[PDB]
């Protein structure tokens, strides 16, 4: 984790730009990541 | 189906050893088991083999 959030900051003589992940609405009246999942829970 | 599997393979497949879901792998097997032998019992239905040649005591 330190080595990616240090990485993506790029080299001192060129600074990268950033992105973020995910895009949803507000959900009723807000970047959001889907994460699917498999679980026998009971149902 | 296209892989070969029948009833009995995806109730191996689906399997993931846990609790619940062994629980609800056998009683399933054993209940499809028992109503194959009420329709058409002349055949067996742990004898059907994949495109790989495996049975579901195989594929276990």
């Amino acid at each position: 984790a330190i080595s990616v959030l240090e990485m993506e900051n790029g080299y001192w003589w060129c600074r990268r730009k950033k992105h973020r992940e995910g895009r949803l609405l507000k959900v009723g009246t807000r970047w959001c990541f889907r994460v699917e999942e498999v679980n026998w829970a009971a149902w | 189906d296209s892989l070969g599997n029948t009833v009995l393979h995806a109730l191996v497949m689906i399997a993931d050893n846990s609790p619940e879901n062994s629980a609800l792998v056998i009683h399933m097997y054993d209940g499809l088991l028992q109503m194959g032998a009420r329709l058409c019992p002349t055949v067996q239905l742990e004898e059907i083999s994949n495109h790989q040649g495996l049975t579901p005591l195989k594929l276990a």
